[PDB]
RNA sequence: GUCUGCGGCGCGCGGGG
DNA sequence: TAGATCCCGCGCGCCGCAGAC
């Protein structure tokens, strides 16, 4: 305890050798920057008895550990890697079901394939969904071919289980899969969407490619472009694009891989699959074949460049996720659908009515003055008391007759003469297209419909002449940014906002809608609105597509375990389903997994239309989720890592003792706190903060805060040096980013340029194509960036195995790993609910410490040892207490309150029998 | 300030409200007008006739009933609230010896049209075989007790009257909470259609005293949210209250077992509706289009299209208007017979005129039109003329109508 | 003649327990409502009535006429069918009495608070002066209504002494503005007209019939009987009222109730016309019936024009086509009752009586046959011929039908 | 035959994550 | 940081097919 506030534990030796030099150096440093006397709020105390650990440290735990959990699915790889594959058969059989290929091309029908080992491969045709087809794979023994049993002619209409594959024994052990884009093969293989989990574990020759040699974004571009802009080009010989081809290519020798130009899988139907089986079957052993030899040279390429066990057990429990949906699913994605409809249609029915309005300009040539529409044409082109009289002509004056025309009323030769030019072009034709009224064909996307609504910033001439919407807009020939418009363009400028489209520019009038002098003005009815419906609508608009349409299997009854029975919530007419994220466990430069509709930085917020995607992830009955948010991960990876650089204690360097003390509330934290009060924008600095520990620059940093509000370059991070005179105090010389301030980040360089294999924690090795030895460049930032979420990730593989060993160690009947941006959710039956919570916080309490061991430290501050909370909640969302805003309410949804625990979770033993409550 | 009281004219002076130079708001919202005029009314029917073609047809198992304006005089507990008078002033008990003064045991006029509805439910079971989702809808003028709270400024309680349209829906009780945010839903959306600002028509919770759930419908009008719509979750309570005998006979059968119904009771203000699109089609600060205009959905204006005649050499030739203006009479296509008047109008102040009336269309017949006929259209929404031609006028505007029945 | 109202308590054509109806209170209106398909009979009716009277004559306007009459003050002489007629309790016509100083002639009761309608007229005659300026004083031209009027019942014991009762009748009503002048000339033109539209529905027009009667208060007066089995009721009637109503109301000022005819202002004599919607349902009813027992209504009044119904096959991969059906012909406006979905498969002959004494167009049968080749079963409701044809023209076919039974 | 409606075919420019 | 490029979606032409004056 004390020493500024340190942790109880009950492991390690004693020590203790700070250093006489090295306390006298950190409280010195303390005296400036940050305040050093400061008394504090010490916290409890804890006293938990933790299970026994293995080895003489806790690094020889965790090494056992992961030893232990891969060693079953080592053994498979390794028989994968020697063994010899047997000539492909001559003739792909037809028979349903699986059919194995003996030598000579023998094809005899099995169930399943009993093998420990394997590299699959499967295949779909768009047309009738996303069923599987027909599928191939090899093992040691021999090829197995599945033809998917659709050459009968019967109908289904989906929702079924028996559609995809089977390939786990039922074993009345191991199950080692292998393949490329291995998450979709799963996703058709059928009992692992059970409920239950399973002893098979996936590996993605991907993940692989990405943790060996990986690509990184702004390298794609010149590496695709040769298939102060001076740069080496030496790394273009290691690294490919992550297709089958080039990764083929790259890391095994041989001819190119042929593509199959008719491509009938995306664009065909069933027919052509039959009349193609053959040289489609070809392809896929091609395929199948390609990866086993890319599999082959990088397992052991693998296990060297990451020599700790731990990280492929992570990648192993990473590749399990699960997400039940219990029929709420399809029911969400129609309100959605739905609601998207109307709002378009209200929308749509705006624009018609402002431009209807905007007829009347006309009468006066009142569009003259007019600052919105004067530029449009407007130009309109001419070119028997009651038998006597009951029936008389009787069909309006018959004798009027069509003489001459008969062309224009037909199609669209004379479209409505004597309206507007501009109109004449919105309105379709006259009776042939499926004739609507008035000025129909208008969206948002047509350059009039800014014409008609907005035209804020004091002008708004969203006009394709190679500069979108004009503009000065600021202070200071004639009507260069004058009000009332009309201006005579003797020669054009584009100033204020000088940068043209060379900047990035994407998605910055969303939120300028609120304030951000972006508005409809003078109609103060219809114009508004509109901008507010686009504003509610832009997330679904583009993200219907990844959110509908994912591929959802119900279970049957027959499937269902003994925790749907005995529960009230069992047989309303209830469909269970589950959703396989289908997520890569690396898939970018690093080792963070890639997810395009479920690793996203979103969550239920008001006025959008498709926002709390993250919700309707409903557990079945006997389940509930428990999950936590790791407190400060990458920050806190920093400042440790400059504290270790630093001294031995952590409150050293003074970016640690800032990030301990401070508190979001009345605390000078970086978040919303520190960096606000140095700044001007509020709640923006927690992304200019991450945007320095991530290691970025000076025009970045000038670029982003730009992007926050309207100022001038000088108030750019040009001349406003204070956050990096502060913070990283970069180019530091005349000293043998080294030294002179609050933040050690040259230990994140001095990484980056070690050539090791640059993991301080478990030693995961760095691309080939990005080392300096390897090709020598200016790349700092992108290495920065490597190693911080190389922290991050390695911190993501530490808990999962931690999780994994505290789950099977007992009996808890807790699996299925879920991590979405630094939140690891778990699927836990209820009766054991608050033990996997208690696991979970102990999780912390060693993955910090492993942090804490390596770089010669051994000591931890008490607060961050465990987390803030731990959520037990029936539904995924960010926080308990939250709702909806589409729906009527969470009412709508079977979405009760869970509780956040706390302290109420320590109490109780991690034995079955907590506190005499259970039996 | 030209919001709702700019309105009222070119409404009691159009005919579209009962003329007497009224000018208040809560005699409007009460039911103590005097009347609608006949374009008031013919909206009036026409909203009436969307609401039964969206709830009644297009809906199976919904069906027609009839509740008298009055219900029985005897067995009827309760009295109205002038009646409850008996705390003094008894000097005068001349009179020797129904009669009396505690109720009189007479009858009452009908509040609310869900009792009669409820009292049919038995003898409109049998029709659908006792499937047990089934509803019953009506429109019907209710009568309600109204009073400025001045005293007794007018005495007697005032009497109002308001155009209902009640649907009763008998659901099981399993499935009463989606029915409820179905109906919610249906309603919503109806009512934010004919609607040139559908955010203006809102909707809320709320609960009974009895813990029953239900869902209001208002529409903010320019000096405030006024309710409109009324969803409500009865519960059965009152279905079984005016059945206590026995519940044998009134167990209807949903999916393959007997079950007393919950009842939900959704009951609409069709006057006040009619009122929120009026203002709903009007239009201010700053606009500079002035243009005067009620800009009514074509499926519920009141007036479809204009005939009139204009540098007739021939008025014997003005004959050509009869027929057509027959040809638009078959197929229910209301038109304003014009070309009458005779007189010296220009053609401004019959446009002005026409838009303030909601008309979608004016046709004018020329003398262009003998030879070649060719019939100068104008529409309502955009002030331009068109030409056209004669023998495809009633197709284009059944058509016009049917594109705007639907999207 | 007999039996008919048990088949009008079946099928709910009249709504009601077991013989409560009866022969008599269906003359007046001291009677339960009618059922869904009497409801939709009424306003099949109703809708012709005002084809013919209002939107085909482009000079008769509606006119909204409310249920009550506050009356400031009202005279003492009149029928008083609810001497209150406020809020809930009503007093009856309660002659004599109110001699208390509570409940006296002050304050409540001497018809101090409002009184019920009995007749549309006033109304109208309210209407007048707005209904001129919207017409631009062009005197010939009329207002009509169709709304709930409510009279006193009289004998009919119910208990002990007589309690009354508020006969409630649906009563359609024109009020017809004409020069004095060829007054007697639009009274015959109307009276021609409306004989001609109640036969024109009429199986048997023989029984509509018209008579001459002399009164007072009207130079003349013409009333629709029909004959019914029992003998004469009285279906509608039209009274040549004069001017002299006209002036009684707005008795102060001159020259405001006169208007332009032939460019001379001159004070309009008023024409009442009053037809008993419910009556002339009844009658309509009555001449419909006809030895099997079926209602041949006419197909412009019938409440169900078609039905849908399934022959045979399987449950499934059939209710699709006529629920595609189903919403086509609503789609078009042809009322059609889902038949399909009813269970228990009842007999086919039982279920052919049944559809014919709901008084059905055409029974539509849809088979195996309409997968096969698209081609549904009918049966005529008069004709019964039963006839295979295309479920594509259908709707052409009932259109046309109609169209047809429209036109003489 | 004219620029007047009706097709093909190219070309730009920008957002998406 | 990391930033992204095929991918629609919206604008321009040139080349031809028709057609009434």
């Amino acid at each position: 305890m004390l020493s500024r506030g340190l942790h109880e534990q009950i492991f390690g030796q004693g020590g203790e050798m700070p250093g006489e030099a090295a306390v006298r150096r950190s409280v010195e440093h303390l005296q400036k920057h940050g305040l050093w006397g400061q008394p504090a709020v010490p916290l409890p105390d804890v006293e938990l008895r933790l299970p026994p650990l293995y080895g003489d440290n806790l690094d020889q735990h965790f090494r056992l550990l992961a030893q232990k959990q891969s060693l079953p699915y080592l053994e498979a790889a390794n028989l994968l890697l020697q063994a010899q594959l047997p000539p492909k058969p001559p003739a792909w059989a037809w028979a349903e079901g699986w059919t194995r290929y003996g030598p000579e091309g023998e094809a005899v029908p099995v169930a399943i394939p009993e093998e420990r080992a394997l590299v699959f491969a499967v295949a779909v045709c768009l047309a009738e969904g996303t069923c599987p087809t027909l599928a191939v794979a090899i093992s040691p023994s021999a090829w197995y071919s599945w033809c998917s049993q659709r050459l009968v002619e019967e109908r289904y209409s989906w929702t079924s289980q028996l559609s995809p594959a089977d390939l786990i024994p039922l074993e009345v052990q191991e199950q080692l899969v292998v393949g490329h884009n291995v998450s979709f093969d799963r996703a058709h293989i059928r009992e692992q969407y059970l409920i239950q989990g399973s002893r098979m574990r996936f590996l993605d020759t991907m993940s692989m490619h990405m943790a060996i040699s990986g690509l990184s974004s702004f390298q794609r571009s010149l590496w695709i472009a040769a298939k102060p802009a001076i740069s080496s080009w030496d790394w273009l010989d290691i690294s490919s694009v992550n297709s089958l081809a080039e990764v083929h290519r790259l890391y095994v020798g041989g001819p190119p891989l042929e593509k199959e130009p008719r491509e009938l899988f995306v664009k065909g139907t069933m027919k052509d699959i039959r009349e193609n089986f053959q040289d489609l079957m070809q392809y896929c052993a091609q395929d199948v074949w390609a990866t086993h030899e890319v599999f082959q040279q990088q397992l052991p390429l693998f296990l060297e460049r990451c020599p700790h066990p731990v990280t492929l057990a992570g990648m192993l429990e990473m590749g399990v996720s699960y997400l039940p949906v219990n029929q709420n699913w399809e029911r969400y994605l129609a309100e959605a659908q739905g609601t998207y409809e109307e709002l378009q249609r209200e929308m749509k029915k705006s624009l018609m009515d402002l431009a209807n309005d905007a007829c009347q300009l006309l009468s006066g040539e009142r569009y003259k003055e007019d600052p919105w529409l004067w530029d449009l044409e407007w130009d309109l082109q001419e070119f028997s008391e009651e038998e006597e009289f009951q029936q008389d002509v009787m069909a309006r004056a018959c004798l009027q007759k069509l003489k001459g025309t008969t062309e224009l009323l037909p199609k669209r030769p004379q479209h409505l003469p004597g309206h507007p030019g501009w109109y004449r072009k919105l309105c379709p034709r006259l009776d042939d297209p499926a004739w609507t009224p008035g000025p129909s064909l208008l969206s948002l996307q047509m350059r009039v419909t800014p014409k008609l609504m907005a035209l804020t910033w004091d002008g708004f001439p969203l006009h394709y002449s190679e500069r979108h919407g004009w503009g000065y807009l600021v202070p200071g020939p004639y009507n260069d940014v004058d009000i009332p418009g009309c201006w005579f363009f003797k020669l054009p400028h584009k100033d204020g906002n000088s940068c043209n489209v060379g900047s990035p520019f994407a998605k910055d009038f969303l939120p300028k809608m609120e304030d951000g002098t972006l508005q409809a003005g003078p109609g103060g009815a219809s114009g508004p609105r509109a901008l507010e419906i686009n504003k509610m609508i832009s997330f679904w608009r583009n993200a219907h597509k990844r959110i509908s349409s994912q591929m959802v299997v119900w279970l049957p009854r027959s499937a269902l375990p003994r925790a749907v029975i005995r529960h009230p919530d069992y047989d309303e007419e209830g469909l269970y389903g589950a959703i396989l994220p289908q997520v890569v466990t690396a898939g970018t430069i690093t080792r963070r997994a890639v997810e395009p509709t479920w690793l996203t930085a979103s969550n239920a917020r008001p006025d959008r239309v498709g926002s709390e995607l993250k919700a309707m992830v409903q557990a079945p009955p006997g389940y509930t989720l428990v999950g936590a948010d790791v407190d400060s991960q990458e920050l806190w990876i920093a400042a440790v890592l400059g504290d270790a650089h630093f001294a031995g204690m952590h409150g050293c360097t003074a970016f640690g003792w800032m990030t301990l003390q401070g508190r979001k509330s009345r605390g000078t934290d970086l978040h919303s706190k520190t960096a606000t009060t140095v700044g001007i924008s509020r709640e923006h600095a927690k992304i200019f903060n991450y945007g320095r520990i991530y290691g970025a620059g000076q025009p970045f940093a000038e670029r982003l805060l730009m992007q926050f509000n309207h100022r001038l370059t000088q108030q750019e991070a040009a001349e406003k040096a204070q956050q990096m005179y502060a913070a990283t105090k970069g180019l530091r010389w005349y000293r043998l980013k080294g030294g002179t301030e609050s933040e050690m980040f040259n230990k994140l360089e001095s990484i980056a340029t070690s050539d090791i294999p640059r993991t301080p924690v478990l030693g995961c090795c760095i691309s080939r194509a990005l080392e300096p030895s390897a090709v020598q460049e200016e790349f700092m930032t992108s290495r920065v960036n490597w190693v911080v979420q190389s922290s991050a990730v390695d911190y993501l593989h530490l808990m999962l195995v931690a999780m994994k060993w505290l789950f099977e160690e007992f009996a808890i009947d807790g699996r299925f790993c879920i991590s979405i941006h630094d939140e690891v959710r778990y699927l836990v039956r209820e009766e054991d609910r608050y033990r996997a919570a208690l696991a979970l916080q102990i999780t912390n309490l060693l993955t910090r410490c492993m942090f804490a061991y390596k770089l010669g430290l051994n000591d931890l501050p008490q607060s961050v040892a465990f987390f803030s909370a731990v959520d037990i909640d029936r539904c995924l969302r960010k926080e308990v207490t939250m709702d909806c805003k589409t729906p009527s309410n969470p009412t709508g949804m079977e979405r009760r309150y869970g509780i956040p625990q706390g302290e109420a979770l320590d109490i109780y033993q991690i034995i079955e029998l907590t506190k005499g409550s259970l039996e | 300030e030209g919001s709702e009281a700019l309105l009222e004219i070119c409404q009691r002076r159009h005919f579209l409200s009962g003329s007497k130079q009224q000018l208040s708001r809560d005699s409007l919202l009460s039911g103590c007008h005097p009347g609608f005029g006949p374009l008031g009314v013919e909206l009036r029917k026409n909203l009436a006739a969307e609401w039964w073609t969206s709830v009644v047809v297009f809906r199976e198992q919904v069906f027609p009933v009839d509740a008298l304006h009055h219900k029985p005089g005897p067995l009827l507990p309760g009295d109205s609230a002038f009646r409850l008078v008996s705390a003094e002033t008894l000097r005068e008990i001349l009179q020797d010896k129904f009669l009396e003064n505690v109720l009189k045991t007479s009858g009452k006029l009908r509040e609310n049209l869900l009792h009669g509805a409820l009292e049919h439910y038995v003898n409109c079971l049998d029709l659908v075989n006792k499937r047990l989702p089934y509803g019953l809808a009506q429109i019907g003028v209710c009568f309600h007790p109204v009073f400025d709270t001045k005293q007794i400024r007018n005495g007697v309680k005032s009497i109002g009257e308001k155009t209902e349209a009640s649907l009763v829906w008998f659901t099981p009780p399993r499935t009463s909470n989606q029915w409820l945010d179905f109906w919610l839903r249906h309603r919503l959306q109806w009512w934010r259609k004919f609607a040139m600002s559908p955010s203006n028509f809102s909707s809320s919770d709320c609960q009974d005293e009895e813990g029953r759930k239900g869902n209001k419908l208002y529409y903010n009008f320019p000096w405030g949210k006024e309710l409109i719509e009324t969803l409500w979750n009865l519960g059965d309570h009152e279905l079984l209250h005016m059945y206590p005998g026995n519940v044998s006979k009134l167990h209807g059968r949903d999916g393959r077992k007997n079950v007393v119904p919950c009842v939900l009771s959704v009951n609409g203000d069709l006057d006040r509706g009619m009122l929120a699109y009026l203002y709903d089609s009007f239009q201010t600060r700053k606009k500079n289009l002035h243009r005067k205009v009620l800009k009514l959905h074509p499926c519920l204006a009141p007036i479809k299209v204009a005939l009139d005649v204009g540098r007739g050499p021939t008025l014997e030739l003005r004959q050509v208007c009869q027929g057509l203006f027959n040809e638009l009479l078959e197929n229910g296509i209301s038109v304003w017979p014009g070309y009458l008047e005779t007189m010296q109008s220009s053609l401004e102040q019959l446009y002005s005129k026409y838009d303030e009336m909601s008309i979608l269309f004016t046709v004018l017949v020329t003398e262009t039109t003998l030879e070649n006929g060719l019939i100068h259209l104008r529409s309502r929404d955009t002030t331009m003329k068109e030409m056209m031609h004669i023998s495809k006028l009633k197709d284009f505007l059944i058509k016009y109508i049917s594109s705007a029945k639907n999207v």
